[PDB]
Parts: structure tokens; sequence; C-alpha cells
């Protein structure tokens, strides 16, 4: 339930290809950003960085979970259908 | 004293189970102590009247009355596992429920206890072998100055001396019900040795009352 | 006043309290029930509720809620959902037996009390919900309802003045916590009797979601004669802010216990001897008191003393008046024992709903268990009554509170006892 990790803007890149290691089964790779992940304060500066290094990117707006009405009173309606059957 | 149910061959959804027709009335008028579209209040009382027909709620029993009354069964066995006076398993002809809070406790509840075990030769929570007596203890029955007591199916049995509840068990395996209430000489809570209040004679109506009505 | 007891019979409300009258109909009003109660339900909802605020009537159900102000909370404009009494005679805090009294040998002061309270309220019904243990006292109830629909006095047209009442009794099915006003309504509704948060208060949402007032059975059975006699005659007696008369059950260790109606205010030496009988083997063989039930505190034999049997004296002695029920304890007992089983009731009637008590209550269980062998380190002493600190003040209903009060209370007034017992056992396995 915690919420402290969808503060900031990340920037991360293209999923690439991985296989495993002949010898151990290890997981390899040939691409060198594939841990590369930034963090940016607003969508600008992430757009920003983007832009001056040269990389073709996607913007997703920021999902904010909407207002909710909340009534503890509404469990036990006299004639709506909100009174729970069990506590 | 488990709160889960396993189905055994004589307690499973196929358990006969029926209100009696005489029955079925008596669950009209207690559904109609509710407010038309709140069926689902009537749950206590006949889930306990399944209970008088029956002796005991095998699931079958509860089945029934969440069908009855149209709620969910689960609604119906969260009601009955909660409720201590549902009998999940069955029990004895006679259920010998003795209280030991503080205030019977205080006041040898522990004798009438041992006393009960040593005649029936059964434990705490067991039944007879013959089937005609279950005893278990039970937190305060609300008789406290009537103490040690213990109830029996609905009366309570009061005052007690090892030598009453012997008496009132005995009067059981006989066939006979013996009578409810104190044991040892007084009618109900007066003090013992005479009334310490209440002795004249009471007054009439519109004793005291105010002017204006 | 300064002297508050030796309440005379003429004063007493519950004559019938032995049952050596006719509890019936015909005994009921010739004792003076159902008098005049058209006139009384004709002076309107305002009045009544005047007389229950003059008359300084507190809850007589353990929290001692001032009624008049309580009551009122119902005296508003109707907004379409019913409304509704609901009469507690679940009577379940170990000690009390005193509802069970008015419900069996008086049960028409609680018919006519449901009547006037329920005019007042401007409800349509009064539900009694009575504990399912008591059951002859519930068909005693129910045919002293038939009586008053025959008669006219309840039903329609109560008593001839117009206003339509009805008089439901539902019995419960064991359990303690459902003494608990809300945990009541939940079980009138047919849930397991676990209480709700406040808000929504039962006078706005209540019983199915209707606004509702919860009262004890003995708060209502008085209120048709505070109308008749007025408020002022009742507020005669006690002292200020505590006034009325009250029924104290006096059990534990006394020669004569017994239930007895006496002034409020009475000093607790004085009714446990002029009523109770005395303290089996003399006054000087007592130990402690629970005065108001078994979640008010212990009160050790010093306290005793001077107490006074009202709702403020008994908060400056460190407890509570509760329901007035007098558990005497003597030298004989075993103190920490006796608040161990205490403990051990309120685990087993804690309806688990939340975490504090749920959990708590059964933690203070078996720290108590190896109190009572002294199984324990005295570092333990302070951690237990940490522990029901971070109970009391943190749960849904009261049951927290009520299951770490007996905890503070041995702890505040025994705990060289605690400490004796742990230094013997520790000797015994060294
Ligand atoms: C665990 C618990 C049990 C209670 N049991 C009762 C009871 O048996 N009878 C009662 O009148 N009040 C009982 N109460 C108090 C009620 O919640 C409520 O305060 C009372 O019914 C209000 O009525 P009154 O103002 O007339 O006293 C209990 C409270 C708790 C927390
Ligand atoms: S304090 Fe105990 S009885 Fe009260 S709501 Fe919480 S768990 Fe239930
Ligand atoms: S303590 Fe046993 S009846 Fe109350």
């Amino acid at each position: 339930s915690g919420v402290n990790n969808t503060k900031k803007w990340k920037m991360e890149f293209d999923t690439r290809e991985r296989w495993e290691n002949p010898l151990m089964g290890w997981a390899s790779t040939a691409d060198p950003l594939s841990n590369l992940v930034l963090t940016f304060s607003t969508k600008e500066d992430a757009v920003a960085f983007a832009e001056k290094n040269g990389w073709s990117y996607d913007v997703e707006e920021r999902k904010v979970p909407k207002p909710k009405s909340k009534s503890y009173g509404a469990n036990f309606s006299w004639n709506k259908r909100t009174r729970v059957s069990t506590k | 004293a488990l709160f889960v149910h396993r189905d055994t061959p004589e307690n499973n959804p196929e358990t006969p189970f029926d209100f009696t027709p005489e029955n079925y009335k008596r669950i009209e008028a207690i559904v109609k102590n509710y407010p038309e579209g709140h069926k689902a209040a009537a749950v206590l009382p006949v889930l306990d009247l399944a209970q008088r027909q029956n002796g005991w709620l095998p699931i079958s029993a509860m089945n029934k009355v969440a069908e009855i009354l149209q709620v969910p069964p689960m609604r119906v066995y969260e009601v009955a596992t909660f409720y201590t006076m549902y009998n999940r398993k069955p029990v004895g002809k006679y259920h010998i429920q003795v209280c030991t809070t503080t205030p019977c406790m205080l006041r040898n509840s522990d004798s009438i206890l041992e006393a009960i075990q040593k005649k029936l030769g059964i434990k705490v929570g067991e039944t007879t072998p013959d089937k005609l007596f279950t005893l278990i203890e039970v937190e305060c029955l609300g008789a406290c100055v009537n103490a040690p007591m213990v109830q029996i199916n609905d009366n309570y049995y009061e005052d007690l001396t090892p030598k009453d509840i012997e008496e009132i068990i005995d009067e059981l395996k006989a066939g006979k019900i013996p009578k409810p209430g104190p044991r040892s000489g007084r009618f109900s809570c007066e003090p013992a040795g005479g009334l310490t209040s209440l002795t004249e004679p009471p007054k009439g109506p519109g004793f005291g009352v105010q002017a204006g009505l | 006043k300064t002297s508050f007891g030796s309440l005379k019979d003429e004063d007493r409300i519950f004559t019938n309290l032995y049952g050596r009258h006719d509890w019936r109909l015909k005994g009921a009003q010739s004792r003076g029930d159902w008098y005049k109660t058209k006139e009384i339900l004709l002076k309107g909802p305002d009045w009544i509720l005047g007389e229950v605020k003059t008359s300084g009537l507190r809850g007589r159900g353990g929290a001692g809620f001032p009624t008049g102000l309580k009551w009122s909370f119902m005296n508003k404009p109707s907004d379409g959902r019913p409304k509704y009494l609901v009469v507690n005679a679940d009577e379940g805090e170990p000690g009390t037996c005193k509802d069970r009294e008015i419900i069996r040998h008086d049960p028409h002061k609680l018919v006519e009390g449901c009547l006037v309270g329920g005019r007042a309220m401007g409800a349509r019904a009064a539900y009694i919900y009575i504990r399912g243990e008591f059951y002859n006292e519930a068909s005693n109830l129910q045919v002293a309802i038939r009586e008053a629909y025959e008669a006219g006095l309840i039903g329609k047209n109560a008593c001839g003045s117009g206003y339509d009442f009805d008089v439901f009794v539902v019995r419960g099915a064991g359990a303690y916590i459902c003494g608990e006003e809300t945990a009541l309504i939940e079980s009138i509704e047919g849930k397991q009797g676990k209480p709700r948060l406040k808000p929504p208060f039962p006078a706005d949402v209540g019983v199915f979601g209707c606004p509702t007032t919860v009262a004890n059975v003995e708060t209502v059975a008085v209120s048709p004669t505070i109308c008749r006699r007025g408020g002022a005659w009742f507020a005669s007696f006690g002292r200020e802010r505590n006034s009325g008369t009250k029924l104290f059950n006096i059990s534990g260790h006394v020669n004569n216990p017994c239930t007895v109606e006496e002034e409020m205010s009475v000093p607790l030496k004085e009714l446990i001897e002029k009523h109770a009988g005395g303290v089996t083997g003399g006054w000087d063989n007592l130990l402690a008191v629970i005065p108001g039930g078994s979640s008010t505190p212990l009160i050790p034999k010093s306290v005793c003393e001077t107490v006074l049997m009202d709702f403020d004296a008994l908060i400056q002695a460190q407890t509570g008046l509760g329901t007035a029920a007098v558990i005497v304890m003597d030298r004989s007992t075993d103190i920490v024992k006796a608040i161990a089983r205490l403990i051990e009731f309120y685990k087993h009637e804690s309806c688990g709903q939340c975490t504090p008590c749920r959990e708590g209550v059964d933690w203070m269980n078996k720290v108590m268990a190896r109190f009572v062998r002294g199984d324990a380190r005295p570092a333990e002493i302070d951690s237990l009554w940490e522990i029901s600190k971070q109970i009391e003040g943190h749960t849904i209903c009261a049951l927290g509170d009520g299951a770490a009060w007996p905890v503070q209370g041995l702890i505040r007034h025994f705990r060289p006892e605690l400490e004796e017992r742990m230094q013997q056992f520790a000797q015994q396995h060294q």
C-alpha cells in the first residue's frame, strides 16, 4: 500500500535480448544500458535530459488515484445496497 | 472446540433436517418482528429455534436457516460460531453449565464442579456414555448474588452446595424435573435471614404523584 | 444533605424487587404502575425530557452518561426512517444481576418505561434485547407484554393517547460483548456481535440504520416513576450530579449476598453492613472490593473505609461506580488469582474485531496465569502495566478498557503481593 515509490519520474530504456550462458545457465546480455535507470523531479527535466542526449523517447502521463468518497456509516444503510452483511 | 467444519457421516449437507409445520408457523411470527427488507435480523432466533427442535445445529440445519431467510450460508456460519449457546456438535439431554467466574469462584463454585464430576464420572467438556449429561464451565450467568449456581438447559439452580447439586442430578436421572431457584432457603435474591427493605406494604396508585398530572 | 443512605420504602421504585407480590399486571397496577400514563404521554416528549433532565438521572448500564441529554439526541424532526428504542437487557458484567430482577419481578415497570421513554424519542417500537440465558425471565417479560397489549396499554392507541408503540423481545445467544450498545444493534440485525465505530452515532444511524437510542433496563424502568413523581423528587436523593436511588448487587465474601435498592452516595461500608450482613469474618477480614462490576478497578480495605457509592466519589478513588456490582474479597482470597480469572473472562468474551483487544487481552491472560504461580520476574509487572495502557484508549469499544482496568487495579494496590509470589517461586525452583 505504500506510495513512496511513486513520487519521482524515471527514465529507462527498451529491453533487449538476454540469453542463457552455456556454462552455468546465467543470464547474459550485450546491452550496456540494460540496468541504466535515471531519476528526475519532473517530466520536463526528464525530457530535457533525453533531448540533449539524442534519445528518442515516449512520455507517459502521471497516473494519480482519484479522490474517493468514504463513509463508515454507509455500511449500515437503511435502504441502500452499501449495507455490509458482515464485519 | 474447532471453528472449521469437516463433513462426517453424521454431520454433512445431506444430514436430514427440516422445520416442523408448527415451527414454520413460529418462524413467520419471528420474521414479522423486523422491518420488511431486513429479514436477516431473524437469523439468531430462527437458528436458535432450529437448535430447540433438533438439540443442536448440524451444517444442514445452518444451510436451511440460510435458505429460508435468503442469506448466504457463510453469514449463518459466522453467527453459529460466534455465539456460545449454539451447539455445533451433539450435547446430552441435560447440558450442565457451571459458572466459574470470580464472584461464583469466591463462593466455592469449585466444590460444585468437583461434585458433579465425581457423581457423573466425567470431566469438564465431556458427555456421559449414556448421553444424558454434558458438563461445561461457563462465564458469569447473571446470578452472582445467588452463587454458586448452574444452568441446566433453560433453568437456573442457585445457592448450591455439593449436596444440593447431587440431588438435582439424581432427580434428572430419575426422570423428575427439579424446580429451579435457590436451594438454600431464600426464594430469590433477598438477603438470607430476613428482608432489610421492602418490608412495609407498598404504596398504591397515585402515591407521591406531582401536581399537574 | 451531608449523609446519604437509609432510603425509606416509600421512596423505593422497585417495590417488588424480591418477587413477594404479584408481578403480573394486576399486581403492577395495584402498586402504582401504568397510572396516568396517558396524561404523561400527552405532555409531549419535551416535557418528558424535562423531567428526566431535572431528575439528574445518569445511565445505569455502566458508563453513566446523563440520560436526559442522551435521550434528547432523538428529539429531532423525522427524515423518513423509523425511530427505535433499544432496551439493553444483556446484563453481562460479572457481579451484576440487578437487571434480572426487574425483568422477572417488575416487568410492567420496564414495559411502561419503554412506552414513556419511546414517546420522548418519537420511537415507533422498543426492542428489548435480553441475554439468551435469561430464558425464564424473557418468558415472564413476554407474558407481561401480552397483558399490556390485551389491556390496550401498548400497541395501537397506547393507553388511549393516540400514539402507536410496539414492544419486541429479542433474545441473545451467549456473548458478553452483545451488551455493548453498538454490538447489541449488530446482533439485532443478525450479524456477529461486533461493535461499530463512532461516528455515526446511534441517534443518527442505529438499528437497521435508523435513529436509535440504547438504554439500560434500570434506566428505562425508572423513567415512568420520575415522570409521575417529578424530577425534583428523584434529584433529592444522592449527591449533586449523582442523583437518585440505585440497585446494588453485593456478592463475594459477605454473610448475606443480596440485591437491594439504596440511595446514591451511600457509604460503601454502610451498604455492605446494613444490607449484606457484613464481611465474612468481620470487617477487618476485608481484603479488597470491586465496586462496580469486574470492569472497575479493585480498591483495598483502607480506601473502602470511607468511599461513597456514587459516580464522582469512586472516580476519586481511582475506580468507578460501573453497574454498582459490589464483589467483596476477604483476607483468605488469593487476590492475584481472582483478578486472573477476570482477565480470563475478558479473553473469552473479546469479539476479536480489533487488534489491541484480540491480541492484547489474550497476551495479558498468559502473563497473569504466570503471575498467579509467580513464574515471572518483577520487571514483567511494569511490562504488564504498559501493555494494558496500549490496549486502553486504542480499541473500538470499551471492553478493551474493561480488560485493562482490573489489571491496573491489581498492580496499583497489590504490587507487593505480586513480588512476594515471584520471590517465592524462584526459591522453590532455584
Ligand atoms: C463489554 C461491554 C458490555 C456491556 N454490557 C452492558 C450490559 O450488559 N447492560 C447495559 O446496560 N450496558 C452494557 N454496556 C454499556 C452499553 O454499551 C451502554 O453504555 C449502555 O447500554 C447505555 O445505556 P445507559 O445510558 O442507560 O446506561 C456494556 C459495555 C461494554 C463495553
Ligand atoms: S475492544 Fe475487543 S470486544 Fe471491543 S471491538 Fe475491539 S476486539 Fe471487539
Ligand atoms: S459470577 Fe457466576 S453468576 Fe455471575
